[PDB]
């Protein structure tokens, strides 16, 4: 549980994100206006660099697009991520408000779901998207699990992928909850 | 006032046969709780018997939580030796550190990390973990990246009849020192063999290893006891096979090398 | 002085005879046994570290064979009991089968025995399963010359194993006594974290929520062998058991054998 | 080897019989005139008893015939033989001349006979009787092996008695060594 924070003592927040960027979709929000640190292959990243990269109050890391854009096995992610994760984290005083989150494209098998999940301590919170025509999240943003939809399948969850291999807007909604907590901008 | 020296709690992830324990108790170390995590039914028994109990057996390691850690009290040794099977250069059908048992290692890590002292906590903590030399170079490298260093290639060539060279990563103090010979330390695969049977190597690794009596013949188990040097008939335990029997003393800690490098611990704990 | 003691063992098995022989801290000059099983011999040999020479097949022994093989103070043997198990239905009896071995026992006893007009002290003994059919107890009787001595181990051990016992041993009529040392119960002689159902073995062990069988190393332990004692070849375990399964109990053994100290050389 | 004894110094020889006796054809030979003791069932004959049965030279049995004209596995013959033999030995000082004989007729299997043998300590001598129209032996009776016919088959012979289920004067000069021991009779 995190004490929330009054307007006027709330600074910009500090974003790294891992395997993916958000300094697009984060600024869509007022969260940006630099305070983001995007790196691709974490590989060779020791502790001491994800601190000099300054503290950070959002870790962000998510799976690579369904199509495999990039070789390297699923769990890489999550066990990567989980990685850095933990050298980003703060002191035992706990300063200030520190979030994280995980998400997944739909690319892990049930297996490394397991894993995934006993890994960030939680069960993953999945959040569709229909129209007719046309992603699973772990994280400790306030209230995402009040908004878990315990409808869509995993069967046709299932379906959905292998269709698509033969062949954003979702999670953007998810960060509202940290504008209780730091600066919006314009 | 006074600081006194206290006794070892220790937490063994992929404990196999207990040498961890079978080791700390060598070197006289009080052992305030040994707390391992094992699958394997037959492994299981012989720690079960072998120690009489003490060992408080969890289940599958990847069962086990951070919750579970703090919660089994705070731990001073945090050992363990995951499965080498899909990391073997050997084993073709290896599915890599990522997959297959290859993944097990994380488990180790993140149980390490769930262990491990908080900033802040000056604690005395140690940790040690193994796994074959014959792995693959990114291997090698993101299990250094994830436990943070560098490993310590010892071959128990060099204080026993067998050839086991490992990886070891740990923070146990002096774990680069050379090895040494003890006075009892059967290096010589004659030296393991029982009475009125003969030795053609002088280790093992070039088929049957040893002649008798003008037949040629398999190692016996008492003998491999000998050869990774575990006292004679400690795994004459259950029913299980030759083949198990063998499995189990297979895979494990060549003792000499543990006691070796444990031998350092007998300074920072009381002391049977 | 008292000499060492020179011994034939006969169906020697797993050297129970110079096993307790030692156990007594009794000298022993030769032990010679004639077995015939791989596994058995191998276990005597390493045991006894070569000490045992190891004659082959019985019935390839000879009146030649016996004084060449130096005289001898003690002849002891136990044959096959199978084709005399009133048990065994397809039992050959006496005369066919293995039941024959016998006889081959009275031969060597004979061809062994002081002639005589020799005084020198001569003892021998001769063992075989209870269960068997009156006319073999007879005939052995008449062959032998003499009578048995019915004894079980349960009075000495935790497991019922009554056998007949003929022989000229001094006090073999006397009963037997336990020892500090002797578990009786069949919880005693079980490993760590089983429990026993009954008192004595005739799925016998409780482990940890589960009913299983006993083990090789309790085993042992039942029948008065020191741990480990079978753990030798890369033997199976059903023949480890076997190994066992026909042997003579050693408390029973030892009480037999004990007189024995008084005549011959105390290492 | 059995030192000879002048004729005025040779009694009348002690003959004891077991499942089958010679009093007829041992007085044919004249070496009779009982000296013969015959005894069919020894099952509970003990050691006193063949010693009460006053000392004897010769001692003398064999298999019954060809037919099972008793029931009694063929071995008990030879076993019950070695015994009541050993029981009717002299004293270590060899007071005169002691033998034995066993006779088989055709009705010890190949194995019987390794026992048979091994037991008595030596190989038999099969002696045949041809006619046209129409017995293997042990013994330390004097040029018994010099006898030897190593002529007849086994598997001729093995036809004689397999023909004989389905439907003496061999022996009686085997006793002729024996005319230079013992007493003879008119
Ligand atoms: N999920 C899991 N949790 C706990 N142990 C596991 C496991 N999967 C496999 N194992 C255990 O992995 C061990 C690897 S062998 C390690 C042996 C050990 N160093 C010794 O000295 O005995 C085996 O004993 C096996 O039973
Ligand atoms: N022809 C033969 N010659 C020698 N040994 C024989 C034999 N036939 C059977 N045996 C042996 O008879 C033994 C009988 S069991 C007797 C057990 C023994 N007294 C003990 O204390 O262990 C067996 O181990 C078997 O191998």
């Amino acid at each position: 549980m995190f004490e929330t924070v009054p307007v006027w003592r709330r600074q910009p927040v500090r974003v790294l994100s891992l395997f993916e960027d958000i300094k697009k979709e984060l600024t869509s929000l007022g969260f940006l206006e630099g305070q983001l640190k995007h790196v691709v292959d974490v590989t060779d990243t020791v502790r001491k660099d994800v601190e000099e990269w300054g503290p950070f109050d959002l870790v962000y890391g998510a799976t690579p697009p369904l199509g495999h854009t990039c070789d390297r096995p699923p769990s890489w992610y999550l066990f990567q991520f989980h990685r850095l994760l933990q050298y980003a984290r703060p002191k035992p005083g706990s300063p200030r408000p520190f979030f994280w989150m995980f998400v997944d494209n739909l690319v892990l098998n049930k297996e490394d779901l397991d894993v995934a999940s006993r890994f960030l301590e939680m069960e993953p919170v999945t959040i569709p998207d229909v129209h007719g025509g046309s992603v699973r999240v772990w994280s400790n943003i306030p209230a995402i699990r009040s908004r878990h939809w315990a409808l869509v399948s995993e069967e046709e969850l299932s379906l959905l992928a292998q269709n698509k291999q033969s062949s954003t807007k979702l999670v953007k909604n998810c960060f509202l909850p940290l504008r209780e907590y730091f600066k919006y901008f314009s | 006032p006074a600081e006194k020296r206290k006794p070892i709690r220790v937490l063994s992830l992929f404990d196999g046969i207990a040498t961890g324990l079978l080791v700390l108790k060598d070197l006289g170390i009080q052992v305030d709780r040994y707390i391992a995590s094992e699958v394997c039914e037959d492994s299981i028994t012989v720690g079960m018997v072998r120690h009489q109990g003490k060992i408080m057996y969890v289940g599958d390691v990847r069962s086990v939580t951070q919750k579970h850690i703090q919660e089994w009290g705070p731990f001073d040794l945090v050992i363990g030796g995951s499965p080498c099977n899909d990391l073997s250069i050997v084993n073709p059908a290896r599915k890599g550190l990522y997959e297959g048992t290859g993944r097990l290692f994380f488990e180790f890590y993140r149980l390490l990390h769930d262990a491990r002292p908080k900033e802040g906590d000056d604690r005395p903590f140690f940790w040690l973990f193994e796994n074959v030399v014959a792995m693959g170079v990114s291997d090698k490298r993101d299990i250094s990246r994830f436990l943070e260093s560098n490993p310590v290639m010892i071959d128990a060539k060099e204080v026993s009849a067998a050839h086991r060279a490992r990886y070891f990563w740990g923070n146990l103090p002096g774990m680069n020192r050379p090895l040494a010979s003890t006075v009892n330390d059967k290096l010589e695969l004659q030296e393991c063999l029982e009475h009125g049977r003969i030795a053609k190597f002088s280790k093992v690794r070039q088929h049957f290893p040893v002649f008798m009596n003008e037949k040629e013949d398999i190692l016996w188990c008492t003998e491999m006891e000998r050869v990774f040097g575990f006292p004679v008939h400690y795994t004459d335990v259950s029913n299980m096979s030759r083949l198990a029997r063998q499995r189990l003393l297979g895979r494990s800690w060549s003792v000499p090398v543990i006691r070796h490098l444990f031998a350092p611990l007998k300074e920072y704990f009381a002391c049977v």
